[PDB]
């Protein structure tokens, strides 16, 4: 694997998902790329971020473009679930991607958040945080989890953007809305 | 291990009756004899399936010409055809272990048997041997054998090699298939 | 294996979980890590337990052997940098790290020792497989200023982050005050058919 | 040197050991009283010049958690003596996790005393020391004498005029006392012939608190 | 090679128990091999360890115990096994000594095992016997309970087996 | 992994122990080595227990797709032949089992070792403990054996094969290939 | 990553029973998962080992039992899955699923089935297995107390829940909330 | 190596340095790595020399082939992906650090090909002692003028610690009506 | 390849008597006999001189004992003796690949044979065996021996072994040196 | 990492930065690498913390007991050459990229150990991106004041892009009659 960003995070919001992320693509010890966009916007709500070999994240919202644009002209849970066939077709041929990413859209009521792992490894949680957050920000994810079970719009919110803090600080901050598709 | 010894009217050929994986070996009647036509006879030893997984492929094929072509190949002939073929997996994927002596018995051209090695080094044998007992036996046989010989010393000549493969050797090998090919044919000793 | 301290106003509060595990199965579900090295200073340990037992075993004879000696209780400090020198010797053949926390009337000081031989004093330390998500609780809830009992509220919670989320940690927590004003061991601390004879 | 300064007289004496007697007989009195609520040892200082310090070398050294020495004799020898004893006690501590067995600290220490008596180019341990301690059911008081002989006692006493303080030791006392009552005859006994005192009880080893010494 | 060493305390009666059994890799050698060595102690791992270690401990407890008739404290015998064997954590033995008996004269039990029971060998049993423990057994029932643990995750092992030692110790009687 | 099979004039005794395992730990104690294909010719499993039913199955298959076509049994000859050409060709790829086909044909005992060692003996034994059950083995083994005295020595000889070997564990599990063709004689106990 | 699985049937039940937790590594990642799959009112399927495998592989499992549902337009017998599944093992062996799955359908005699496995494929009736990461500790103390029972229910159910109680506090790849999918001849009971 | 790419104005002002080092010795130090891809489009080049002959080459007669039919000069993004695309397929049998600019847009592509557009950039094993002073430099508000004095001293200074990197430096000006090179 | 057995008023030990380096053995005289008292044998396979630079490292204690003390050593005494070498080997740089039987008669603790890991494993056996022919033979003498025997029943018992390696073991080992150990003392036969 | 030492005027100015990380799992951002090995002679370091505890104090050990005998400061390139000495000797059981400075006179010494006198330096594995900003601002004409402004923003910079330091810029000035360190 090449360079490499990470720091993805995602946890839903009541009727959203807000989906933060930095913007360093770093290769090595050095940050070769202090300005990339990771989150990508797939559908007029959901989107997917990644925290892997960009190469891979660049394949991929190619190619998951390419699948959504066919579909339009011919649901987060069918995205993740093509995705977890794609890096586990990757894995097959022991020539996967590295990329893990989060997949959170708002679908009718229910704020799906999938995570793929690269080896092709899959579930939905509700709170998600890829590599870096894995360790970190998950702790800080649950300690509001282990309070109170749900998160509301503004706790979720502020939740990522203190977590965050716990890469550089310019990060994105993608929310879905009951519309979907925001960034700020 | 395998013996040949080329006399003035035949072709003696003998073998180690076994096999063993582990310690112990599972047959002491394993045939290393792969008797192909009247004259033409193979001995392979070699480990597995390689050794019989060959044997056969030639003996289907030096029979097959046999129907096809209404008679029967020189023991060079056939010597040079499985030489062919062990050149060919030595390139392949799969190359053959087996190490193995096409004994025979052309009329007019006379008794012979051939070495023949895995890699496929086809040589013509006054006298030959094969397997690591080969290393033991073959001063007996180049020291003792002469041009002149009979069948009949042929297997004293024969009964002294026996000795070293016991006496000197490690492995017990303890029957052995002699077998000659002469004008008559092939005959079990 | 979570271990932690965090350097309150008044001291220093260590913490532990009872936990140790030889790979996937759990040996010791009551396993004892907050060394008493003396009355007054206390050690952590975490990696292998072996190493962290004996080597805490001897700077415990050594120190209590400098204090027996000059009849003052010895300084954090001096407990620090033999710890330095004792885990650098080796290089590394002691992979067992240390949480060494102590009061001495210089005050609180609490450092976190890497098995190669780092001494660090800093407000909040961790340590164990747990210490990532253990010091993500600490830095994101740590505060100087902080009191004497909410520290209880502060140790029991961090090491807790590190009871759930890990699988090397678990087990009912030990919390260990340091402060001049009283000591305090609190061993098992936070809780967070028959074979028929004859 | 490789050659011992100890060697046998005509009748087999070490006379070099028997000096080293006599450099007990030096020093400041030394009393010691096993009593039943728990051992005392007290020793005479003085002032002497009137500028000295009382806090600074005490002949009440604490060895371990519950034992304790008082020396007669040479105070410099003590200073190292006790050093060796200390380290007997720690290193005891780190292999077999208990603070070691009183009369088995005394038995080691005796044993480096005697390696002197057989020993190249050192002259014996002039101190001689009370060793007193207290163990499960029992107080434990010792003697260990410069050629490493010790002997536990109920009673004893050390340094100038040990000779009528046994004395009185063993007619003003007998049986057992309530421990300041056994202080009693330690007070009375070392009036025979300033003053440092450490006690054992079961409260940790002691030194007997300097306000309630008066 | 290795060795299961069952040990379980339930009251005074301290449990502890062993296969006798060792094995040349995968062929068994003996059907008696002495692991519970006589405040008893049952170590399991490699043979050669198994040998070294007691015939050491033998040795340096022997001493003592000449030093002092006073018998060993348990909890100084775990010190003493713990010290024997990290002396060696650059060549460190294998085995696992799990001492089990009385503290003396105090009819105490005091069990623990060395890198309520502490299983430790080769071995099936951690799993079986802790919800099957009862803090509270006669011998008769302690005896049942091991007895259990200890064929039930030996028969199902591989390497170990084929012959069952018992002693529950206590100052009444010591079964086997 | 034990899978001892004999020859002699009133059938052919195939015995085999249960036991079956991953590590040091024992999966189960339950299968039976000797993989049905025919009324009156049999398997048998050694080696990984995968490879065994897997091949067996395949082999299963071929024999019925013969016997239906060439519309006559496949023999011990044939079908040991095929076997062994079909092991032959996942030579280098690990799949090793030392499978063996019995049978009334006279009787027809051959060992069919993975790497395509199809030997026709008359008495085997296979698997780890084949070293121990061979040396029972021979000791009673004779041409002249009653039925009975051959249910023995199949039992006995599995009975010290388990005993020793760490890896085989489980109860004998006879089948007798008499002339007309096999029943499991015994299935019993080896904790007797 | 790994985790327990266990099953049972006597009588009618199957009781497949399993912890919910997959851990990369050490790295708990969602607590909610369930490794018992249900795929028809009577098929439940325990798969430990590899979760990215797992899922693959009941995906592959449920579109081959459909396949088969076209193809004879009869239920999929869990015997033919006890037989297929190893087939499919067989198929990615060389490459191998590293996936131990514990089969739980409803038998046409009203009965239990419970088919453990291995990466290559090894089906088993019996009457009980657990695999997974605690299966060691399971198995010995599981079949004591199961292995002349009636196959009592009530008392069954107890004894799948306290093992499960042991486990999860011993080995530390079992744990959290445990999920039981009995079945029986009213359907399946989760 | 040292590849420095600046965007702005009329076009892209970039850089490349001279050497084409094989180890220590030094094979030439005349080398244009600068070299066109198209009439607008010029590319740049790290990685190796020769996974760069075959790329960049296919991507000119691919990039002049897109330009015949459409009959508009190539998009640079569009170039740009050709090398994302050489470079994704075969990131294993490859090296290449390319910085392909147009007309003016620098784009990039890491040898493990993503297709990342910098504004400004540089490559090579030369490159980072750059950093300090592009990051410290480039600055909005600054004319025309000012990049050609900012790329060719950049490098200059990249150049004295890289012991791979000296030779002439060498520029391209890309821009509307006119590619001006400089050495 | 080594066997012992252990009988009613004797222990029964038996060798090989051969060695090979290279495929040739170089001897079939080669004494595996290490006989050390009136009643105290080792017998040793392994590879070089560490079983005979071990055996009589041995010997000569044990000899030496036997001098300086006026006694000689019970089978048990001498057992953990060589046992206690064995395993300080093992950590040294060199670590002996020696597996022996002690064989030995003491009167008032009776007849001993001990098995002995080159590891340094000592256990009691009631009958052993070492080497590689170990695998074959050991099931014969568990399935045949019984409490009871006796020595002239110890020798059917110990030809009856001798058959396993010759008929179904690859190794020629022709020739037992069969000895025995009564309260006599030590007989060849 | 990043240490940062540039000298003039009464006495060295120079800085390092906060973190000691262990991977990219950060430990601490409060480090001092600048710390005290006298009143004169402070040492700064790279290479890795736990080889430069063991190394450092035993030159200020030694370099202490220098100045008690001696009555005098120790000379700097006296206490740079017991760190020739003790990196010298290990330098394969060892790493360590000190900068030692003292009063200002610059020493470095790299991990195999050569002390070699520097005016200004960097070190670590964050140091080389500060090149480009260090050799096109030292300057022979500039105040005391400058240098100040130089080392603190020239580590900033480093920084930046290096992802082993961060933390806060710690600087130190020795001279005759003071250290002021900022933070």
């Amino acid at each position: 694997p090449m360079v490499t960003g990470t720091s993805v995070l995602g946890v839903k919001f009541e009727g959203g998902v807000v989906i933060a992320a930095d913007m360093l693509g770093s290769y090595g010890s050095l940050a070769r790329f202090r300005n990339i966009s990771r989150i990508m916007r797939v559908n007029n709500s959901t989107m997917l971020g990644a925290s892997g070999d960009y190469a891979d994240f660049q394949y991929l919202k190619q190619v998951l473009g390419q699948m959504v644009i066919d579909e339009e002209l011919l649901s987060p849970r069918a995205i993740h679930s093509w995705l977890t066939r794609a890096m586990y077709s990757r894995r097959s041929k022991m020539n996967p991607l590295w990329n893990t990413m989060v997949i959170g859209g708002y679908a009718d009521g229910e704020s799906f958040l999938g995570y793929v792992d690269m080896l092709g490894v899959a579930y939905e949680a509700p709170s998600l945080a890829t590599g870096y957050g894995a360790y970190l920000a998950q702790p800080l994810l649950r300690e509001v989890l282990e309070k109170q079970p749900v998160l509301s719009q503004t706790e979720a919110r502020d939740l990522v953007e203190r977590c965050m803090r716990v890469s550089y600080n310019r990060f994105q901050i993608a929310t879905v809305t009951e519309k979907g598709v925001e960034i700020e | 291990y395998l013996i040949g010894i080329q006399g003035p009217d035949y072709v003696l050929v003998a073998s180690d009756r076994v096999a063993a994986s582990n310690i112990v070996q599972m047959k002491d009647d394993h045939d290393k004899m792969f008797k192909m036509s009247e004259k033409i006879l193979l001995l392979c030893v070699g480990e597995a399936g390689d050794t019989v997984q060959f044997a056969e492929y030639i003996q289907k094929n030096v029979q097959l010409y046999k129907m096809r072509n209404g008679y029967e190949l020189s023991p060079t002939a056939a010597a040079n055809f499985t030489r062919r073929n062990l050149a060919d997996c030595l390139r392949s994927r799969t190359p053959y272990h087996v190490n193995l002596l096409l004994a025979g018995y052309d009329e007019h051209e006379g008794p012979a048997l051939y070495y023949m090695d895995y890699l496929a080094a086809l040589a013509k044998a006054p006298f030959a041997a094969h397997g690591y007992g080969a290393f033991l036996t073959l001063s007996i046989l180049d020291r003792y054998y002469t041009p002149t010989i009979s069948r009949e010393r042929a297997v004293e000549l024969l009964r002294k090699c026996l000795e070293e493969l016991q006496k000197r050797f490690i492995l017990n090998l303890p029957t052995f298939s002699v077998r000659i090919i002469d004008k008559n044919g092939i005959h079990d000793l | 294996t979570t271990i932690a301290g965090v350097v309150y106003k008044d001291g220093i509060v260590l913490g532990a979980d009872t936990r140790a595990t030889e790979g996937m199965v759990v040996a010791d579900k009551n396993c004892s890590k907050i060394h008493f090295i003396s009355p007054n200073i206390y050690c952590c340990g975490a990696g292998t337990a072996a190493d962290t037992d004996m080597t805490t075993q001897l700077i415990s004879s050594n120190l209590e052997l400098h204090s027996l000696s000059t009849g003052r209780l010895p300084r954090v400090v001096t407990a620090n940098r033999m710890l330095k020198q004792m885990l650098f010797r080796y290089q590394g053949y002691i992979g067992a790290a240390l949480v060494l926390g102590g009061v001495d009337v210089t005050g609180p000081h609490l450092y976190s020792i890497y098995p190669h031989g780092s001494t660090d004093k800093l407000p909040y330390v961790t340590m164990g497989s747990g210490s990532l998500a253990a010091m993500a609780v600490f830095e994101d809830k740590f505060r100087p200023d902080m009191e004497e009992e909410e520290a209880k509220n502060l140790v029991s919670e961090a090491i807790a982050a590190g009871i759930f989320n890990d699988l090397g940690s678990g087990s009912n927590i030990d919390l260990c005050v340091i402060s001049k004003n009283k000591l305090d061991f609190l061993r098992p601390y936070t809780v967070p058919y028959r074979c028929e004879k004859g | 040197y490789s050659f011992s300064l100890t060697t046998f007289s005509p009748s087999g004496k070490l006379v070099q050991i028997e000096y080293a007697l006599a450099a007990v007989a030096g020093g400041a009195p030394s009393v010691g009283i096993k009593a039943a609520n728990g051992v005392v040892l007290a020793t005479e200082k003085k002032q002497k010049s009137i500028l000295y310090d009382e806090r600074s070398v005490h002949k009440v050294e604490p060895i371990t958690k519950h034992i304790g020495l008082v020396y007669s004799g040479m105070g410099p020898d003590y200073r190292v003596l006790v050093h060796r004893a200390r380290k007997l006690a720690q290193q005891y501590y780190l292999v077999y996790q208990e603070p070691i067995p009183t009369a088995q600290l005394v038995q080691r220490v005796a044993s480096v005393m005697q390696e002197y008596t057989q020993s190249g180019g050192v002259r014996p341990f002039g101190v001689s020391l009370l060793i007193c301690g207290w163990n499960e059911g029992r107080p434990y008081l010792f003697q260990s004498d410069p050629s490493g002989a010790y002997f536990a006692w109920k009673a004893t006493a050390m340094g100038k005029n040990y000779v009528n303080g046994k004395t009185f030791l063993e007619k003003r006392y007998n049986e057992d006392l309530e421990l300041e009552d056994a202080i009693h005859t330690a007070i009375l006994t070392l009036k025979e012939s300033n003053i440092e005192v450490g006690i054992c009880n079961e409260a940790g080893f002691r030194r007997l608190t300097p306000t309630e010494v008066k | 090679n290795g060795g299961a060493v069952m040990a379980m305390k339930g009251k005074n009666c301290v449990a502890i128990a062993a296969d006798r059994r060792f094995g040349i890799q995968a062929q068994m050698v003996t059907t008696d091999f002495q692991k519970i060595f006589p405040l008893y102690i049952g170590l399991a791992g490699l043979a050669t360890d198994v040998q070294t270690v007691a015939q050491r401990l033998k040795f340096r407890l022997n001493l003592y115990e000449l030093k002092e008739g006073r018998q060993i404290k348990p909890y100084t015998l775990m010190s003493m096994v713990a010290n024997l064997l990290y002396e060696k954590r650059f060549g460190p033995y294998y085995t696992e000594p799990v001492i089990a008996g009385l503290d003396p004269k105090t009819f105490k039990p005091f069990i623990c095992s060395l890198d309520d029971f502490v299983v430790s060998g080769t071995c099936q049993m951690y799993g079986m016997c802790e919800s099957l423990w009862e803090p509270n057994m006669d011998p008769d029932h302690l005896f049942e309970t091991i007895s259990q643990a200890m064929l039930n995750a030996v028969d199902r092992d591989a390497v170990s087996g084929m012959g069952v030692i018992v002693h529950i110790i206590e100052k009444d009687k010591i079964t086997t | 992994t034990t899978t001892l099979a004999f020859k002699f004039r009133h059938g052919v005794i195939v015995a085999a122990d249960s036991r079956a395992t991953a590590g040091a730990y024992i999966a189960s104690q339950t299968v039976k080595k000797v993989i049905e294909i025919n009324p009156y010719l049999l398997g048998t499993m050694a080696g990984g227990a995968a490879d065994c039913s897997f091949w067996e199955r395949l082999l299963a298959r071929q024999c019925r797709i013969y016997e239906l076509r060439n519309k006559e049994r496949i023999s011990v000859a044939a079908a040991s032949k095929l076997l062994a050409n079909m092991v032959y060709q996942y030579k280098g790829m690990g799949l090793s089992m030392g499978t063996m086909i019995c049978g009334w044909d006279g009787p027809g005992l051959y060992y069919v070792d993975s790497e395509g060692n199809r030997i026709s003996g008359a008495t085997f034994s296979v698997g780890s403990g084949s070293v121990y059950a061979y040396g029972v083995m021979d000791r009673g083994y004779s041409y002249d054996l009653e039925v009975e005295q051959a249910y023995d020595l199949a039992r006995r000889a599995i009975y010290q094969a388990t005993y020793r070997d760490a890896y085989s564990g489980g109860a004998v599990n006879l089948y007798h290939v008499r002339e007309d063709g096999w029943i499991r004689v015994s299935s019993d106990n080896v904790a007797d | 990553n790994g985790g327990t699985i266990l099953a049972i049937a006597g009588e009618d039940f199957a009781i497949v029973a399993s912890d919910t937790r997959l851990s990369e590594g050490f790295s708990i990642h969602t607590r909610d998962s369930p490794k018992c799959y249900k795929l028809t009112d009577k098929t439940v399927i325990g798969c430990s080992g590899f979760h990215g495998d797992c899922l693959t592989l009941t995906k592959i499992i449920e579109a081959r039992l459909k396949m088969y549902k076209h193809s004879n337009n009869k239920a999929m017998t869990t015997g033919a899955i006890a037989a297929m599944l190893s087939t499919i093992l067989y198929s990615r062996r060389f490459f191998p699923y590293y996936v131990y799955n514990i089969i739980g359908g409803l038998d046409e005699e009203g009965k239990g089935a419970v088919y453990s496995f291995d990466p290559v494929g090894s089906y088993q009736r019996d009457s009980f297995k657990a695999g997974g990461s605690a299966s060691a500790m399971l198995q010995p103390l599981l079949d004591n107390q199961v292995g002349h029972v009636p196959l009592s229910l009530d008392r069954a159910m107890r004894l799948v829940k306290d093992v499960f109680i042991s486990a999860a506090e011993r080995d530390v790849y079992t744990g959290d909330a445990l999920r039981i999918c009995i079945v029986t001849k009213e359907g399946i009971r989760e | 190596t040292t590849i420095m790419a600046v965007q702005f104005d009329g076009g892209v002002v970039l850089g490349a340095d001279s050497r084409t080092t094989t180890g220590s010795y030094i094979a030439n130090r005349v080398t244009d790595k600068l070299t066109p891809i198209h009439d607008r489009i010029f590319c740049c080049r790290s990685g190796s020399a020769a996974d760069t002959q075959a790329v960049a080459d296919a991507v000119t007669y691919q990039l002049g082939f897109h330009s015949i039919e459409l009959n508009e000069p190539p998009l640079v993004h569009t170039a740009a992906s050709l090398f994302k695309e050489m470079c994704y397929r075969y990131r294993e049998d490859l090296m290449a650090g390319i910085i392909i600019a147009g007309w003016g847009q620098v784009y990039s592509v890491p040898m493990g090909g993503m297709m990342v557009r910098q504004s400004f950039a540089i490559g090579g094993s030369g490159s980072s002692y750059i950093y300090g002073y592009v990051d410290a430099t480039y600055r909005e508000g600054m004319t025309k003028e000012e990049c050609l004095q900012f790329t060719a001293n950049a490098l200059a200074l990249a150049m004295e610690r890289d012991g791979s990197s000296g030779g002439v430096i060498r520029l391209a000006a890309i821009a509307e009506s006119g590619v001006e090179r400089q050495v």
